[PDB]
């Protein structure tokens, strides 16, 4: 019955097309009208099985991929997508991935948005730090979801989107690969800022810059110091670890077995443990 | 099995609003339209409205806009509508319903929710016997009965012997007395030669009013 | 919207024969949809799509129809089908349900079985009195019952209330009840209703004195 009935033909895309049947659709709407109404779709009460012919006709329509007009209206349409089509996508405003986004909140990322996410970075050229916040807002481990391989691909000015929490997931080597990255985006601050800011990436940090906080009044949080690099803590004296601690080197003895800080304990003398006046124990006996 | 659970029957006075559900079981509800109807006792059928779950997309009857709301809650796989601004007309019996898969009417329907709009008070019924006497018997047939009489608002649920008595029984049309109180009759015709052997008891049962009572009728 | 007008508005159908009725609608509609509805009962889906029957539907039923015109069928009615049968227009939004078809069963003539219950103790303790007079499994529908105390006819003091058609017997029953305050009923002796029915050759009577 390819032929339309009379009077029934779709001038509109509007809730009188809930009850169609399915033929009755692909019969009587035709896909432009749909491609340029698309926004009054997830308004509508459509079933899946007529929102399918819908979608059947958009690709009859758009056989190249859809446009981003089409694209920004999808709603639950986009779970319908398969990633072959969506790697053929054009998506650059940040507001269509947070409307795609939105329609699978909550649940594990799926297929569809894996690639939407690849498609979407490899338009922008880099992963920006407007586009890092929506992606970490949505998904909240997403950084440290990715391999320190493509970890390296972050451009450091988009680690001003890196919040503290968004690192309490990732492991020595995404820290490693990030560590450097933070010290080229807070570098050119002054003092107290530049440690404000990198203190939630030192779990990545070297000897070097460790020396260089330490001789520079830091005060550094015990429970950083206990982020730190066991072998980038053993090479440190104990002048510097005091510098570098200010005032919370009280906390030494209540951690005095524990990752860093016995390892670091082991390689030093006692008769310069002892020069801290807080009854240090392990170190190598004088002689 | 797919099961429509509709809620329990309500009384709410005018101007007031209530909320009606429908749990859903037997299949997965985010694909199909949730349909509402409406039969005022004696009428015909009237209907509200349908809504999707996976958007909680809504269509509506232009009668019942700015009278009916629907809403849907996935996680139970729940629909709830909610009657505002309520009148006597929208005193009623109101179904929930499945949509069919291609439009194929409304496939599975709800068991239907009373609901009464009064300014009356909910009071419960008072259930008493009627005996078996020479006078109730014709031929070796006896009728004896209960009388739930001086309650509102309706429904209410009688059966016999816990529904294992169900031939011969006839419970009859409720009846408004002039007092706004509501008085229904229950009866049953048994053998003369079992009533003295056989145990007869009414069920009664009123929800509005937490009421259940068992009621054994005697001869004599 | 669409109006359907359904006909006839009742039925009444010898169990055997063949009956059709009628789903008119003001415009066109794509497809329609029958529902069987037995009282105190929600609908039951009985044919859609038109023609298509329903999952446990006799295949006595048929349903058929196009534009303006629709029409349910049954070839061989059978007591199991006394109920209101409503049509449902699949086309045009707003959905529109049709007035229904209610479907009686046509019976044998059966005179009432009267019964005559006073009231009980216990009602009476609280401080009113029910008379009940039932008619137990009769055909037709018309029946009439009339109070009388001490001979003295009665109104304005009784009510009536009438079943639905069996499913076994296709047979109603009516049951009227007579109230009245204790002093009322006290001030009185001989209680009686007197039925008049088609299949009483004259009006029968069942009564009784308070306190015997
Ligand atoms: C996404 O953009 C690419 C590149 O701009 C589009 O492919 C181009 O299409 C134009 C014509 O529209 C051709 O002239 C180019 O040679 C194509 N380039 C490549 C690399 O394929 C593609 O059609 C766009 N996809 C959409 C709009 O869905």
């Amino acid at each position: 019955k390819t032929a339309c009935p009379s009077g029934k033909k779709a001038r509109e895309i509007d809730e009188s097309l809930i009850f169609y049947k399915k033929w009755e659709l692909e019969a009587c709407v035709d896909a432009a009208l749909l491609a340029t109404q698309m926004d009054r779709v997830n308004a509508i009460p459509f079933t899946y099985e007529q929102l399918d012919v819908l979608k059947h006709k958009l690709d009859e329509l758009y056989p190249q991929g859809y446009p981003e007009s089409v694209i920004q209206h999808l709603g639950y349409l986009f779970l319908k997508m398969s990633p072959e089509d969506i790697r053929k996508w054009n998506v650059t405003s940040l507001e269509t991935l947070k409307a795609l986004l939105e329609v699978n909140k909550g649940h594990e990322m799926s297929p569809q948005v894996a690639t939407l996410i690849d498609r979407f970075v490899k338009g922008r050229g880099q992963l920006d730090k407007d586009t890092l916040d929506t992606l970490t807002a949505f998904y909240p481990g997403y950084l440290c979801s990715l391999s320190p391989e493509e970890l390296s691909s972050v451009p450091p000015s988009s680690i001003w989107a890196v919040r503290p929490q968004d690192l309490d997931t990732c492991d020595p080597r995404q820290l490693d690969v990030l560590y450097p990255k933070a010290r080229l985006a807070f570098q050119n601050m002054n003092g107290s800022e530049y440690f404000v800011k990198i203190q939630s990436f030192l779990g990545g940090a070297p000897t070097e810059d460790l020396k260089a906080l330490s001789q520079q009044n830091v005060s550094m949080d015990l429970a950083t110091f206990m982020k730190l690099r066991t072998d980038a803590v053993l090479p440190l004296t104990v002048a510097e670890v005091q510098k570098l601690l200010g005032p919370h080197v009280e906390g030494l003895k209540a951690e005095e077995r524990h990752r860093p800080v016995r390892d670091w304990i082991l390689r030093q003398r006692q008769d310069d443990l002892d020069t801290l006046g807080l009854g240090l124990q392990g170190g190598i006996p004088n002689g | 099995q797919v099961q429509l659970q509709q809620s329990g029957p309500e009384l709410e006075k005018p101007g007031a609003s209530v909320k009606i559900s429908c749990k859903a079981s037997g299949y997965s509800f985010t694909g199909y339209t949730m349909n509402w109807v409406k039969q005022s006792h004696g009428k015909s059928l009237e209907w509200i409205g349908l809504i999707t779950p996976y958007n909680g997309a809504s269509s509506y009857n232009q009668k019942f806009r700015g009278k009916a709301t629907l809403t849907v809650d996935k996680s139970s796989s729940t629909a709830y509508m909610d009657l505002l601004s309520l009148t006597s007309e929208d005193s009623a019996v109101y179904f929930c319903a499945r949509g069919g898969y291609d439009g194929r009417g409304f496939d599975y329907w709800g068991s239907g929710t009373p609901v009464t709009v009064s300014s009356a008070s909910t009071k419960g019924p008072s259930v008493f016997p009627l005996a078996p006497s020479s006078k109730s018997t014709s031929g070796g047939t006896a009728a004896l009965g209960c009388l739930v009489k001086d309650y509102f608002p309706e429904p209410v649920t009688v059966s016999w012997n816990s529904g294992a008595l169900t031939s011969g029984v006839h419970t009859f049309p409720a009846v408004l007395q002039s007092s706004g109180l509501y008085s229904l009759s229950s009866v049953v015709t048994v053998p003369s030669s079992s009533l003295g052997t056989q145990t007869y008891i009414c069920n009664v049962n009123h929800k509005p009013s937490n009421t259940k009572v068992d009621k054994k009728v005697e001869p004599k | 919207d669409i109006e359907l007008t359904q006909s006839p508005a009742i039925m009444s159908a010898s169990p055997g024969e063949k009956v059709t009725m009628t789903c008119s609608a003001s415009s066109s509609v794509s497809y329609m949809h029958w529902y069987q509805q037995k009282s105190g009962t929600s609908p039951k889906r009985w044919i859609y799509d038109t023609s298509k029957l329903a999952s446990g539907v006799p295949g006595r039923f048929s349903g058929s129809g196009s534009g303006n015109s629709y029409s349910l069928t049954i070839s061989s009615v059978e007591a199991e089908d006394d109920a209101t049968y409503y049509c449902q227009q699949w086309s045009k939004h707003p959905l529109t349900f049709g007035s229904g078809t209610k479907v009686e069963i046509k019976r044998t003539v059966a005179a009432p079985s009267v019964f005559i219950f006073p009231p009980s103790d216990e009602q009476l303790k609280s401080g009113t009195a029910s008379v009940v007079c039932l008619l137990n499994n009769f055909y037709p529908r018309e029946a009439k019952v009339q109070w009388k105390v001490d001979n003295a006819l009665q109104s304005g003091n009784s009510q009536e209330s009438v079943t639905e058609q069996d499913s076994k017997d296709s047979t109603y029953s009516l049951s009227s009840t007579l109230t009245l305050s204790k002093a009322d009923y006290e001030k009185h002796k001989v209680y009686a209703c007197e039925v008049t029915h088609q299949g009483l050759s004259s009006p029968v009577t069942k009564s009784f004195n308070r306190g015997e």
